[PDB]
């Protein structure tokens, strides 16, 4: 309960690089080439 | 900035978390809380540590730790310092023969011989050898071959060894004398030189060179200049300053230019052997700190224990030598131990307890914790003396001592805030019944005394102070009433069987039980 | 003895003059002899002996040499007690800043140098140093110069260069500030330019140097050179049983102060290297900052206790501290405490006190008697005769107690009738025996609770016990004018049983000769208490200037009544006792022989209503048993039907017809229904019975059952009880203020299950916390607006003023829920109360309008009087007795010197624990229109063209009885100077949309308007009409932004049609977001909508109305008359600009486009109009309207919460207040006086310095009246002493020393700490004599 920090600080005190946080926390979109995205039709519940 | 976003919630809310106010932000932090709490507002608005502590380490942070060598330097240049002062006070005259005469009130018996010195570099030898120097220095004065004498007189006083003590003395006595020099010449300066405006060029051409006659002054009287002419008024005063220098010219037996020069090697001399002192104990703070943490919850507070640790450290540096080749750090913490411990055991608790008496209650603690943790029970007072050597009497006295005063604002209630002090009575004051009652007594002695001879009267209040301002003997109210000190016995007597039977007194016996 | 009190600065001077001693060790006494030490914090030689005269070492131990100084100790031979008058001194080697005036809000130090305060710190712990007066030398005075800058710059300076540190550097600075010149150089600077703040902070300089100068302090006495010392029996060292002590914390604060002053002392002489000098120094400022006030620059330093130590400032402030705990009330002698009982048996005027308490209490009286009578020859003999009880001394405690009040308080003393004056009578136990009427009074039960007695010694105090407190003197309430001594419980009941007729009763259709032959019949047997009879009465009328003229007639009453009759005293009439009496008849009947006969009547009368209750009541022998408890037989159908009903509500849902937010809803209103038909059904069968009879048939009666008695008397109970009783017990809440759907169906009568009382657990609980929160709030209140309102007291009989307030009865829409009567009775008219006929004059002027006054106006039917106020009184310092009214608790006119402010704020606070379209008329009257302007519709009927049009029903006698508010543009069916008949809807409105209409009717044509600049094309594919929907600023293009939709009236000659009886001409600035819906050159009807534009309670509402807070969306007023005009748009908010007629308009506002205005930029608006539409806010009203206007709000805004819970206050009590709350006044013109022009004064001081000064040749000042909270407005007091006692005390004395500040006591709070008589009541004539010497 002392002063407030962002979370992610802790996250690098634990030997954590930045692209591991993201795989960690996030999911991903490829695309490939001209310009072809494999789609996946579940995630485009909004579009 | 971020204070401004903290301040806009707040008067939008009118109140405030902690984590809020923490986030958008230890002594500091409470400053801070502390002045947010201001407004529930100019000052505020626009509004280190704080700690004696965290200062004190900042400051004493910016040194450099001493190496094994480090240290030998310094304590060679103090040795210089002492050394060149002895040099400069070897030619002061009258400091041998106090010593001569000290030496000689010893010699009858006003003293030991050991205690008048520290040995030399056989005592009643080396006094003889002093002596018979002296005695055939001081009665050669005569100018040419007198000062190669007064030089070999010094270079043999030096192979002496003095006590601090009588050195000190000494050395103040030449420091008051030549204090009573500067003061003069003060005068004289602020008498001839804002009271006229005297040149400072005329000062230095006619003062210095001689500074002994009165040509310096007296004859530039008649220099045709408004100062000289003006000097006539203080002429008396700046004539009385002279007269005292001439005086003390004859003490001196030297030129006050050779005073001045000597004097200044001295300040030198000290002045360094300070400046080596303070580079030494800049550096032992850290000691004083590293050993001023073994006694944390003893009644004083870490701050007081480092500042005495810090006086043991001056005084070793004081008396600390190379030779033995003890590493500071081991001649060091002796003192540091002995003066914190001295301290604690002085004010440390309200009611001052002597350093032998807290030696013996610290004694009997660690007997008391040696039995309890061997028998596995407790000791009792007879078994603590046996283990102790003590009377049986001293252990019981050892243990009734008062503790530890309770603070009067114990909270005691636990139901309104109720605090110790709120029950604790004044025994002195008089009931208002015993009041009422030395009236009604009063009263009854004034009725019954009325009621027999004024004489009688009159002689019974003169022996007891009643209403008097005072008592009186039996020669006082014979004087009083012309008869020697045997009819107003009888009286008195009389008097008291008189009052004696019932009838008369009455009410008296009811106040008497 | 000295009749003010002075606060200042100490000189060292001053200090050292104080003190008869240094203390220079820290010891405090030796710990083997217990003597104190020489030097030390306890010492004979500067504190003085230890034991009444002798000396220390004992070679003086008599009186007979007193005053001589022993030359072996030193020690005076005097009392002891001056161990407790003398202070001590320790002279701090280096100078020390005290903390008062460093760590202040303010800052008072760096205020005075004009420095910031982490300069000031960073230099006092030696951190950099400070230059002062360095010279001409390229340096500035109060310059930050760090170590290595300053070692770097004492180099190419041979001078001194002037530069310190630590707090010799501040000394240094303070003493070489010049006042006078620096005040010269602010003068300087403020003649020239002046900016927003440099004028405002340079006028703050340049007063506060003035102030600093008069007070005659000197700026360096802020440094302490030296500290005094406390002296040693205010802080001492005890011996407790054993061998422990016991040590106040200032001891301990005190021997760390002087060992770290010794010990700096000493290091001084060691020639210590300075890193050890500074930490000693700072260890030195610490010590003595925590010594003076601890845990505020810091950590608090704590004891072996671990707990923080008390400090010299820590023992002044705080709710334990001498200002509060010991001053304002303590523990007192001649005072006992016991449990109450009953003692029904007294009389009004005393009270029932044990043997053993007052043989206790009145000791010194019963010594004194002893010696005077001669039983005891000394007092010592009494003392024994008393300690042994003998027989005597019974006769003797008899003798002193015969006329000897005695006071009766009870804890939560929350009004005044909380202590009251009882003659006592000697009774066994160990109980005090209370009157049953004043329980109500103390709000005392006899379940355990306990009273306070204390006895009066003087004679002025047992002349003012039975005077003033006496409990047969105070039988009205002080908040209302309504007597407090009704009886309760069971005189009621009594009362009622004994006067209730009964159809066919024993005797019935007898004809008695009086209320005596009604008792021997009753007592014999002959005849029943309820038997229908006629009874010859003679009655006694003042028809008359009081004559009592008789008549003597055959009434129809009952044998209840008759007997009753015998105790009523004359004047009375036989109507009064002719009915059922329950709890309010009694209640009347009390209120009603107090006004026509007097006060010992009423006393008389009330002892015997309550012994005949109590003993009718025994008789009686009402019971309670289970079979009173009635259930109705329908209980199981309506509760099945419910049940049914919900069955079906829910199973629709489960098929998915309605939304589960409305079936929730429509179950519980079944629920609701159901428990009302339940709850009738059951007092339909419980509040009746049927009884035969004088020839034989079936009749109903009123029933006898004994639950229905007691509610239906009042004595206990309600519907509401009885309901959960034999009813069902009702809907359950949550804990999160839901309703729970399914009710609990059972009552008391039948059990409960598990769940139902699991259900009823949850409400119980939160019950107790809430009543434990209410009674926490109401106390705060009331402490805040006593401390507001304390001073104020009748100081005059007559100011002279002709103004006042305007009473008219309140009206809520429809009924009249206070009438006239209420709200004038017991004032003083301002003006003649001319007959409503316009004749003559009614009530001259200066009338208090008691009882025949009040009767005389309500048969006249006035329904508006002019009645002078509080709020509006001339007299300066204190109110007059004709400006305020009557005392409302004696019946006369309030006398002079009665402290007003105390009463109103206990009357106030004492009720806070209790406290928590279309329009149709309804009655045969006549309308009339107030503030409307009328027109002719289309239709041909009236339709309203105001916004303020108010509709009143005057009957045919002239009186308003049903007031009701029209929106504007409403058809109305009748108008003014026609009369109407009963259930006519005179208007109806449309309650949707907006209301904006025309005023004319011809061709419209889209006159400046161009699509696709303002409009957007919408046809309306319902209907195929084509609508121009006028879009918003934002979303138009910049081509026509600036444009507006106007829509100017034509006819078909192709003239232009102007609004009629003016030459403006008629168009329509339609706002944004306007749907417009007719084409043009389509020809309007008048009043044609052109745009469809679419769209606290309880104690804290009183709480925070008294504290002037500012509602969350003020409505906004119209600031100035004239022409409302517009600005430049969408900055930020919407601007506004209103032209006077004449008059110049530099008012500007930025009205926020979010709040929906009223008014549109063609329309003027006079001053005190709303332009937005919300809450009013109090500060608002107060400016545009005048002070008359704001109490009106506030004393009606504030009793519609009083009222609502039944509570009822004067409003004497609450213009009291707010008298205290717009107290101070703003000047805006200095005019010829000596005001600044932008300065806070007192309204009283700048009404009298303009009113001489305006008789004299000069012109006085105007200003603007301010409004102030009642927190906010107590911080004004002109006292240090009064203030300090409920401010915050380090504040108030740390600016009033600076001021060099004076005060006279003249309050009430100040003469009670100073110990001598208030100048309110009895003391209010001492208090004038006192003045009238003094000025002489
Ligand atoms: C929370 C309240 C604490 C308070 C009730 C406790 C805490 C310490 C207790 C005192 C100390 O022991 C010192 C004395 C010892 C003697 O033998 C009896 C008296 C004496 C004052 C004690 C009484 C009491 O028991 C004290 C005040
Ligand atoms: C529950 C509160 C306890 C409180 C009522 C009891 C518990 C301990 C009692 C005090 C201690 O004994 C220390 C002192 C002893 C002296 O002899 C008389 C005073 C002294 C303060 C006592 C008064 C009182 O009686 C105390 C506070
Ligand atoms: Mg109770
Ligand atoms: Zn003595
Ligand atoms: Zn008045």
């Amino acid at each position: 309960r002392r002063r407030k920090l962002p979370a992610t600080i802790i996250l690098r005190a634990l030997n954590y690089t930045t692209e591991q946080i993201l795989d960690l926390f996030f999911e991903k979109v490829i695309f490939e080439i001209k310009l072809q995205m494999e789609l996946v039709p579940e995630r485009l519940r909004g579009e | 900035s971020q204070l401004k976003l903290l301040v806009t919630r707040g008067k939008e809310q009118g109140y405030l978390t902690y984590a809020e106010v923490n986030d958008h932000l230890d002594a500091d932090d409470l400053m801070l809380a502390e002045n947010t709490a201001d407004e529930d507002a100019a000052e505020a608005a626009a509004q280190r540590t704080t700690d004696p502590v965290r200062m004190y380490m900042r400051e004493m942070g910016t040194v450099e730790l001493l190496t094994r060598e480090g240290e030998i330097d310094i304590a060679k240049r103090i040795e210089d310092g002492i050394n060149q002062v002895q040099c400069s006070v070897a030619e002061y005259p009258e400091a041998i023969t106090y010593l001569l005469e000290q030496y000689d009130r010893v010699e009858a018996e006003e003293a030991r011989l050991s205690d008048l010195i520290t040995g030399f570099v056989l005592a009643r030898e080396k006094f003889a050898e002093l002596r018979a120097q002296y005695v055939v220095t001081r009665d050669t004065i005569k100018h040419a071959t007198a000062q190669e004498e007064i030089l070999k007189l010094s270079e043999v006083f030096k192979q002496f060894r003095l006590v601090p003590k009588q050195f000190d003395y000494l050395v103040n006595s030449m420091r008051v004398m030549m204090d009573r020099v500067r003061t003069q010449e003060r005068l004289i300066m602020k008498l001839c030189v804002e009271q006229c405006k005297m040149p400072k060029k005329n000062f230095i051409t006619l003062f210095t060179g001689n500074e002994t006659s009165d040509t310096w002054f007296n004859a530039a009287i008649a220099m045709n200049k408004p100062w000289s002419e003006k000097l006539h008024d203080v002429s008396e005063e700046v004539h009385r300053a002279l007269q005292k220098l001439q005086q003390i010219e004859e003490e001196t037996g030297l030129t006050i230019e050779q005073v001045k020069d000597i004097n200044r090697r001295m300040s030198i001399g000290e002045a360094k052997a300070r400046r080596a002192k303070k580079e030494m104990v800049e550096a032992n703070l850290r000691l004083v700190i590293s050993i001023a943490k073994k006694y944390t919850n003893r009644g004083l507070q870490f701050l007081d224990l480092i500042q005495e640790g810090n006086i043991g450290l001056m005084k070793a540096v004081d008396k600390f030598e190379y030779r033995r080749g003890y590493k500071f750090s081991t001649y060091a913490t002796w003192w540091i131990r002995q003066a914190i411990t001295r301290s604690i055991a002085d004010q440390a608790r309200t009611i001052r307890i002597p350093v032998h008496m807290i030696e013996t209650i610290n004694k009997l603690n660690r007997i008391s914790r040696q039995m309890l943790q061997e028998m596995g029970r407790e000791p009792t007072p007879e078994e603590l003396a046996e283990r102790m050597l003590m009377p049986e009497d001293k252990i019981r006295k050892v243990l009734k001592i008062a503790k530890e005063p309770i603070s009067m604002e114990t909270p005691i209630g636990d139901d309104e805030d109720s605090h110790l002090g709120d029950f604790i009575e004044d025994t002195t004051l008089e009931l208002p019944l015993d009041s009422a009652t030395t009236e009604s007594l009063r009263a009854a002695t004034h009725d019954v005394l009325a009621g027999l001879t004024a004489r009688e009267a009159k002689v019974l209040r003169m022996r007891f102070g009643i209403d008097m301002n005072t008592d009186y003997t039996l020669e006082e109210v014979g004087k009083q009433f012309d008869v020697t000190r045997e009819r107003i016995r009888q009286i008195e007597a009389k008097a008291l069987r008189k009052l004696r039977h019932p009838s008369r007194s009455e009410v008296l016996r009811s106040f008497l039980d | 003895e000295f009749d003010a009190i002075k606060i200042a600065l100490a000189s060292p001077d001053m200090i050292r003059s104080w003190s008869f001693g240094e203390v220079k060790k820290p010891e405090t006494i030796n710990y083997r002899t217990f003597k104190p030490e020489r030097d030390g914090l306890f010492c004979a030689r500067i504190f003085g002996p230890v034991k009444d005269y002798e000396c220390l070492c004992g070679k003086y131990k008599r009186l007979k040499h007193r005053g001589v100084i022993c030359e072996k100790c030193g020690v005076e031979v005097t009392q002891t007690k001056v161990r407790r008058e003398r202070m001590g001194h320790i002279e701090l080697a280096s100078p020390t800043a005290h903390i008062w005036f460093l760590k202040s809000l303010p800052s008072r130090i760096g205020l005075l140098l004009d420095m910031p305060l982490r300069d000031i710190e960073r230099v006092l712990y030696f951190e950099s140093y400070v230059v002062i007066e360095g010279g001409m030398t390229n340096l500035e005075r109060q310059q930050i110069l760090t170590e290595e800058q300053y070692l770097d710059a004492l180099e190419e300076f041979g001078d001194e260069f002037d530069a310190k540190m630590g707090a010799e550097a501040i000394q240094a600075l303070l003493k070489s500030m010049d006042l006078e010149q620096e005040c010269e150089q602010l003068r300087e600077e403020l003649n020239e330019t002046n900016s927003e703040t440099k004028r405002k902070k340079l006028t703050k300089r340049i007063k506060l140097l003035e102030a600093f100068v008069q007070s005659g302090n000197k700026p360096e006495w802020m440094i302490l050179t030296v500290l005094p010392v406390l002296p040693p029996d205010l802080r001492p060292l005890v011996p407790l049983d054993g061998g422990r002590f016991a040590t106040s914390d200032l001891n301990d604060l005190y021997r760390r102060v002087i060992n770290r002053n010794n010990r700096l002392k000493r290091l001084l002489d060691l020639a210590a290297p300075d890193i050890i000098v500074r930490n000693e120094k700072r260890m030195l400022q610490e010590a003595v900052d925590a010594l003076l006030d601890n845990g505020r620059r810091g950590r608090a330093i704590t004891g072996s206790n671990k707990r923080p130590l008390k400090s010299l400032a820590d023992m002044i402030k705080g709710k334990q501290g001498r200002f509060r705990q010991n001053l304002l009330g303590k523990r007192v002698d001649y005072s006992g405490r016991s449990v109450i009982t009953v003692g029904p048996y007294l009389r009004l005027h005393q009270c029932g006190l044990p043997k053993k308490m007052a043989l206790e209490l009145f000791k010194p009286f019963i010594y004194g008697k002893l010696e005077l009578r001669g039983l005891a020859t000394t007092i010592k003999a009494a003392k024994k005769m008393v300690e042994r009880e003998e027989a005597v001394v019974w006769d003797i405690l008899d003798e002193v107690i015969r006329e000897h009040p005695v006071l009766l308080n009870r804890a939560p003393t929350l009004h005044r009738l909380g202590i009251q004056a009882f003659e006592p009578v000697l009774i066994e136990g160990k109980a005090i025996q209370l009157h049953p009427l004043v329980c109500a009074a103390y709000n005392a039960d006899f379940d355990g609770d306990q009273m306070a007695v204390h006895v009066p010694l003087t004679l002025e105090a047992q002349l003012e016990a039975r005077a003033l407190m006496m409990s047969t003197n105070n039988i009205l309430s002080p908040a209302n004018g309504e007597p407090i001594i009704v009886p309760s419980q069971d005189v009621v009941l009594g009362l009622y049983y004994m006067t209730r007729d009964c159809v066919n009763a024993k005797g019935e259709g007898m004809v008695l000769t009086g209320p005596k032959e009604a008792e021997r019949l009753y007592r014999s047997g002959l005849a029943s208490l309820h038997a229908r009879v006629k009874v010859r009465i003679t009655e006694y009328e003042k028809d008359a200037n009081g004559e009592l003229v008789a008549k003597t007639s055959l009434k129809d009453t009952t044998v209840g009544r008759a007997i009753l009759w015998m105790i009523v005293p004359k004047g009375l009439p036989y109507s009064i006792v002719n009915q059922a009496l329950g709890k309010k008849a009694i209640s009347k009947m009390l209120n009603t022989c107090y006004r026509i006969l007097g006060l010992k009547p009423t006393v008389i009368f009330a002892d015997q209503i309550m012994y005949t209750g109590f003993a009718y009541a025994a008789r009686s022998g009402a019971s309670v048993g289970i079979d009173d408890m009635v259930i109705p037989e329908k209980k199981h159908e309506i509760i099945s039907e419910a049940e049914a009903e919900v069955a079906e509500i829910q199973e629709q849902f489960q098929s998915g017809l309605v939304t589960a937010g409305e079936r929730y809803n429509k179950v519980i209103d079944i629920w609701a229904a159901a428990n009302d038909r339940v709850s009738k059904a059951m007092m339909d069968n419980l509040q009746t019975e049927t009884v035969i009879n004088r020839d034989g048939q079936e009749e109903k009666q009123v029933s006898f059952n004994s639950i229905y008695m007691m509610a239906d008397s009042g004595a206990r109970g309600s519907a509401a009880q009885i309901r959960q009783l034999a009813g069902m017990r009702g809907l359950m809440a949550k804990p999160d203020g839901s309703i729970i759907e399914t009710p609990i169906t059972a009552n008391f009568r039948e059990g409960l299950n598990v769940l139902q009382y699991f259900i009823s657990t949850h409400g119980a609980r939160k019950g107790l916390a809430d009543t434990a929160l209410k009674t926490a709030n109401s106390g705060y209140l009331t402490r805040r607006l006593v401390d507001v309102a304390q001073d104020l007291v009748v100081t005059e009989d007559d100011c002279g003023t002709h103004e006042g307030i305007m009473m008219t009865p309140v009206i809520e829409g429809g009924d009249v829920k206070e009438p006239l009567r209420d709200r004038v009775l017991g004032r003083v008219t301002a003006e003649d109360v001319l007959k409503p006929g316009t004749a003559d004059i009614l009530v001259p002027r200066n009338t208090l309008l008691h009882e025949q006054w009040c009767d005389l106006l309500e048969e006249n039917s006035v329904d508006a009087v002019k009645v002078r106020s509080v709020v509006s009184c001339d007299t300066d310092f204190g109110v007059c007795a004709h400006c305020y009214g009557r005392d409302l608790a004696r019946g006369h006119i309030i006398n002079k010197g009665e402290a007003i402010g105390v009463i109103a704020a206990q009357s106030i606070g004492e009720p806070g624990t209790q406290l928590t379209s279309s329009i149709q008329v309804k009655n045969k009257g006549s309308i009339k229109l107030s503030n409307v302007k009328s027109v002719v519709n289309s239709s041909g009927k009236l339709v309203i063209t105001s916004r303020n049009t108010e509709l009143k029903l005057i009957d045919e006698f002239g009186r308003t009885k049903e007031s009701y508010k029209v929106p504007y543009g409403a058809v109305l069916a009748k108008g003014d100077g026609e009369q109407v008949a009963g259930g006519e809807t005179v208007a109806n409105w449309d309650p949707h949309t907006m209301p904006v209409i025309t005023e004319v009717s011809g061709f419209v044509r889209f006159t400046d308007m161009i699509d696709g600049q303002t409009i957007t094309r919408q046809t309306d594919e319902l209907t195929g009409l084509s609508s121009l929907v006028v879009l918003d600023s934002a979303e138009r293009t910049a081509g026509g932004k600036d444009l507006r939709p106007a829509l100017k009236i034509v006819d078909a000659q192709g003239n232009d049609v102007l609004i009629p009886g003016t030459d403006m001409p008629a168009q329509y600035f339609l706002p944004g977001k306007a749907i417009v819906q007719l084409e043009d050159g389509v020809q309007i009807s008048s009043g044609d909508t052109l745009a469809r534009i679419p769209q606290t309670g309880g104690l804290p509402r009183v709480a925070d109305l008294f504290e002037a807070r500012r509602p969350k969306e003020p409505a906004i007023l119209a600031e100035i008359s004239g022409i409302v005009s517009f600005g430049k748009e969408t900055k930020g908010k919407r601007r506004l600009v209103i032209t006077p007629v004449d008059g110049s308009d530099p008012y500007e506002e930025m009205i926020p486009k979010w709040r929906q205005l009223n008014v549109f930029e063609g329309e003027r608006v006079e001053r005190g109009d709303v332009i937005s539409d919300g809450p009013e806010a109090p500060h608002d009203i107060l400016r545009l309207r005048g002070v008359h206007a704001v109490t009106r709000y506030i004393v009606n805004e504030v009793q519609d919460v009083y009222r609502l819970q039944g509570v009822k206050i004067n409003d004497k009590h609450i213009e009291v207040i707010v008298r205290q709350m717009l107290r101070k006044a703003t000047i805006v013109n200095a005019g010829s006086s000596d005001f600044l022009e932008g300065e806070q004064v007192e309204y009283s001081r700048v009404k009298i310095a303009n009113r001489e000064l305006e008789a004299n040749g000069k012109v006085g000042a105007t200003y603007s009246r301010d409004l102030l909270g009642i927190t906010k407005a107590s911080l004004a007091t002109e006292s240090f002493i009064s203030a300090a006692s409920f401010q915050e005390t380090t504040r108030v004395l740390t600016e009033a020393a600076v001021a060099g500040k004076r005060d006279e006591l003249r309050g009430l709070k100040e003469n009670v700490i100073v110990g001598r008589l208030i100048p309110a009541g009895t003391g209010y004539a001492y208090h004038q004599d006192r003045m009238r010497r003094r000025a002489a």
